[PDB]
């Protein structure tokens, strides 16, 4: 299927994307 | 029909053997996939949780309204050390003793498809136990029929006493769909 | 298919074994894939293969054909159970390279190959490589959460490096390490028998290894007590307790190893050592001081060289203290701990014993006369 | 085949939860953030900029100076002196 | 970096560099190179009889040379290479200008200036005049 | 050999103490027993995947008089050097009693009434040998 490795790249990024969010929300709220 | 279920899973090294398409491990996560998801759809207020049977029980996920969560956490399980029967249904029971809702009904579905080495005399006695503060074992048979079906018919008769319909026994020596197998079987059929 | 083909005809055709290729098969045409990886080491260790390409053309076909789902710790142990009886080292070398490669995910799947390829270049020598190897995979062990047969695969490993480089301290750490890791009691006891003599010459003759002491307990040395080796473990004991008279007496034997005799001197070093570090240890802290005409009536030496010998002491960092030779005595304040045994604990707790009455007694003054002003 | 569904409905069903939980409760840190950052800010200048992460040497336009271990919400954008 | 409420020490940090740095001529480093003075060899090769002092110290030993001298006059109409005369020569002894303006408040800036200067090389206070 | 530690409950109130403070992150765990038991082992295993260095902290509610309540262990499991079989067990760690100052504040005014003097007098002093 056309999605199988479209999605495997899609999730990798968003995955990457939303623990660099998490890593900078979790200092802003040590900070 | 206010529920609160612990699904004990086992994931010994036999989970390995692949009679069932694609493996036995991704036969089981179906399984209680499609179990925990019929569970929740009926009365959704019912609350599953989820234990791991390996050389030491553990417990994956205490009792939740959530079914994605408990998707989550066991599809890393993997085969590994071998299946403790005993310390898992008293772990379930120790989870079902410390559930946050009172009101609910106390079942307990096993995955044990695995040789249960253990004792006849102390698998009676916790079985009795069990009957005596109430506890619904259904037991999901898919592996070492020969060897464990007579104990899991004592399991279920023992808790069963007179008309207890509240622990089952189901076991599926055939291989066609475990997933299928459950779906088709009494416990769910009930929900 | 291929495989099943081969099933049938070894059905019959297979060493021995009238019906397990019936139950091995079964379960195969089950699509088991692991039920039968217990009945393949069963079967395999048999002594039915030890010379027999049989076992490779049943490795390349069905394990090749069964490998992607199994164990992978069990696929690699079959995997040298296949190679022991391979003489093919050059390609044996490349098998296990592809046993690795096959074999990602498994950590210790890994650990173990590369400690077997470590060893197929240690028994054709390749000492730099075998080095080589050992540094890494033991860098990349020193990762995993506990212990394992696969840490005793290494320890041997690194034991055998040892013993062929002649770096006999590190083999015997390496050698102690293994056996704790095994179990003394599944090793045949002609391996223990032989693993503890290789451990006693390692500890007899090793450069900085003065704690003979955990080896006459360590139940390894179970294996000569009776046998026709005992002296051994006579000797051993004579070293834990410096005699160097018991250790001239014993020389009847030693003589005859040729590695011993040779190192003759060594010994003599380290047990005049140990000797004086036993007592001083004897000696309490009230008279810790040691006379040259002690030590002469010690380790056989006459006064004139008692001298060098607390030297080397010293400096090995076996006592501390001083030597004052205008006097002819040396002064001992401190000893190198070791391992006791029953009857030199008995005695620290008859020490104790007297400690404790002293201390009670003082205490008992001390309140008794301050009762006044204690608050 | 087989697999291809498989990779298409468990993997989904559990990554997607996964996904949803984590972009709900960055929800919840998002607004807790925007709830501590009340408008009231005292206008202050970055006069100096360290490193040991980055820190601040602010000149707070109350004519005071307050060195910041930690530079917080801002996006460490160089912050240039 | 004082604790705000108990006011208690709890970091050391860098010295502010406040705009009073560069303005008081505190640049270190800086040099082109030597062939910019198109002229005035004689004048360079003279001034070179200063890189004596460090290259080495003959002047202790059998001699004293009372710390030997720190430079010459560089003698100059209104103006002619005085800077770049400076410069070159130092470019070629590696040291590095701390140029310094004199055009007691003042007077104390530029005692603190060498005092932060001389713990670190070619000084080349000018401006003299006036 | 059967226990209920509760993981959820552990990290919700852990998230809940990270909204309050944040420079407090999960470090071990303490049990009122006064021994251990073969569970410890187990639910320090658990504890570990909160936090690699999980330290095991038995705080004696039954008050002692020569040491102090707590007794701090890490779980190690390593090669016995030994060379005897090896079994994951815990290992001492030095454990001390400390305070904050706004937790000095309140265990002196606690304590005001049967408090010693923070001086040596000659009683006391004796006493202390004693
Ligand atoms: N010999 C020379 N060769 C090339 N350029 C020169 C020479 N002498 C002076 N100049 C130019 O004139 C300027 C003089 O600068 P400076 O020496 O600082 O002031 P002054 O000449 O008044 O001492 C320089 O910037 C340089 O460009």
């Amino acid at each position: 299927h056309k999605e199988i490795d479209g999605r495997l790249k899609e999730l990798r990024e968003q995955l990457k994307e939303l623990t660099k969010q998490y890593e900078k929300s979790e200092n802003d709220l040590k900070a | 029909v206010l529920e609160s279920t612990m699904v004990c899973v086992d994931n010994s090294e036999y989970m390995r053997n692949g009679d069932f398409l694609p493996t036995r491990l991704q036969a089981q996560q179906d399984a209680v996939n499609i179990v925990c998801h019929s569970k929740t759809r009926s009365n959704p207020e019912n609350n599953v949780g989820l234990i791991t049977l390996a050389n030491d029980c553990e417990v994956l996920t205490t009792l939740t309204p959530d079914t994605g969560r408990i998707l989550s956490k066991l599809h890393t399980v993997q085969p590994k050390g071998k299946i403790t029967f005993c310390t898992g249904i008293r772990v379930a029971h120790l989870a079902l003793k410390h559930r946050q809702g009172k009101n609910h009904k106390m079942r307990i579905i096993a995955f044990v498809g695995s040789p249960v080495e253990d004792n006849e005399k102390d698998l009676v006695k916790l079985a009795k136990r069990l009957k005596k503060e109430k506890v619904n074992v259904d037991i999901i048979n898919f592996g070492e029929e020969e060897v464990n079906t007579e104990k899991l018919t004592a399991f279920v008769n023992t808790l069963n006493g007179k008309d207890g319909t509240g622990s089952h026994l189901v076991t599926v020596p055939p291989g066609p769909s475990l997933a299928d197998a459950l779906i088709s079987s009494p416990i769910l059929a009930g929900e | 298919k291929d495989v099943p083909g081969f099933l049938q005809q070894s059905q019959n055709s297979g060493p021995g074994q009238p019906a397990v290729w019936h139950r091995l098969e079964e379960l195969y045409t089950k699509k088991l894939w692991h039920q039968l990886t217990l009945q393949v080491l069963d079967f395999v260790q048999d002594p039915c293969f030890a010379q027999g390409d049989g076992l490779i053309k049943l490795y390349e076909n069905f394990i090749s054909e069964f490998e992607h789902r199994v164990n992978p710790l069990s696929l690699v142990e079959i995997i040298l159970h296949v190679v022991r009886q391979m003489t093919d080292p050059n390609v044996a070398l490349t098998f296990l390279e592809k046993t690795r490669e096959k074999v990602k995910s498994s950590d210790e799947a890994v650990i173990l190959c590369k400690t077997a390829i470590g060893a197929l270049k240690l028994n054709i020598g390749d000492l730099q490589v075998t080095k080589e190897t050992i540094e890494d995979v033991e860098e990349m062990l020193n990762n995993l959460p506990g212990v394992t047969s696969v840490h005793s695969r290494f320890y041997d490993l690194s034991s055998k490096y040892y013993q062929t480089i002649g770096n006999h301290a590190s083999y015997y750490k390496d050698a102690l390490r293994f056996l704790g890791c095994v179990d003394i009691k599944d090793l045949p006891v002609s391996e223990q028998q032989e693993r503890a003599f290789t451990l006693g010459l390692a500890g007899l003759l090793g450069e900085g290894v003065f704690n003979f002491g955990e080896l006459l307990m360590h139940p390894v040395l179970e294996s000569l007590r009776n046998t026709d080796r005992q002296w051994l473990i006579d000797t051993l004991y004579a070293f834990n307790s410096g005699n160097v008279e018991r250790f001239q007496t014993l020389k009847t034997a030693w003589g005859q190893q040729p590695d011993l005799a040779a190192n003759e001197a060594q010994l003599l070093r380290k047990i005049q050592l140990l000797c004086l570090m036993e007592m001083t240890f004897t000696r309490p802290a009230n008279h810790r001081q040691l006379t040259f005409e002690e030590i002469a009536k010690s380790a056989k030496i006459t006064v004139n060289e008692v001298e060098l010998l607390v030297m080397k002491a010293l400096s090995v960092g076996l006592v501390k203290g001083s030597i004052d030779e205008v006097d002819k005595r040396v002064h001992m304040t401190w000893v190198q701990p070791r391992v006791l045994d029953l009857q030199q604990i008995k005695g620290m707790k008859d020490r104790l014993e007297f400690w404790c009455t002293d201390v009670k007694s003082m205490e008992m003054l001390v309140e008794h006369q301050a009762h006044d002003i204690l608050t | 085949l087989d697999s291809e569904i498989k990779i298409m409905k468990s993997e989904v069903l559990r990554v997607t939860h996964e996904l949803q939980a984590m972009k709900d409760k960055i929800k919840e840190n998002s607004e807790k953030i925007k709830v501590n950052k009340t408008l009231p800010y005292l206008v202050s200048n970055v006069i100096e900029l360290l490193d040991v992460g980055k820190c601040a040497v602010i000149k707070t336009s109350t004519r005071q100076t307050y060195f910041l271990p930690v530079i917080g919400l801002v996006d460490a954008e160089k912050l240039k002196p | 970096a004082l604790d705000m409420t108990t006011l208690t020490i709890m970091r050391y940090l860098p010295r502010e560099v406040d705009p009073l740095v560069y303005n008081m001529s505190h640049e270190d480093p800086g040099n082109v190179s030597y062939s910019e003075i198109g002229g005035l060899s004689e004048q360079i090769r003279e001034l070179r009889e200063v890189i004596e002092l460090p290259l080495t110290n003959p002047e202790l030993f059998q001699r004293v040379g009372i710390i030997p001298p720190k430079g010459c006059l560089l003698y100059g109409p209104p103006g002619t290479g005085k800077t770049l005369l400076a410069r070159a020569v130092a470019s070629q002894l590696d040291c590095n200008f701390l140029k310094v303006v004199s055009s007691g408040e003042s007077a104390r800036l530029i005692r603190e200036m060498f005092n932060y200067a001389r713990d670190h090389c070619i000084i080349f206070m000018d401006e003299i005049d006036a | 050999s059967v226990w209920f530690l509760d993981h959820d409950y552990l990290e919700n109130m852990y998230g809940m103490f990270k909204k309050v403070n944040a420079r407090e992150r999960i470090v071990g765990w303490y049990h009122t027993g006064p021994k251990l038991h073969k569970n410890d082992i187990a639910i320090n295993e658990l504890m570990k995947r909160y936090c690699p260095n999980s330290v095991l902290v038995i705080i004696d509610v039954k008050p002692k008089d020569l040491g102090l309540p707590t007794e701090a262990y890490i779980s190690v499991e390593e090669v016995h050097d030994d060379g005897t079989p090896t079994s994951k067990t815990f290992e001492h760690v030095t454990s001390e009693i400390g305070a904050e100052e706004a937790e000095e504040v309140g265990v002196e005014h606690l304590l005001r009434d049967i408090k010693d003097t923070t001086v040596g007098t000659l009683s006391q002093r004796i006493t202390n040998q004693v």
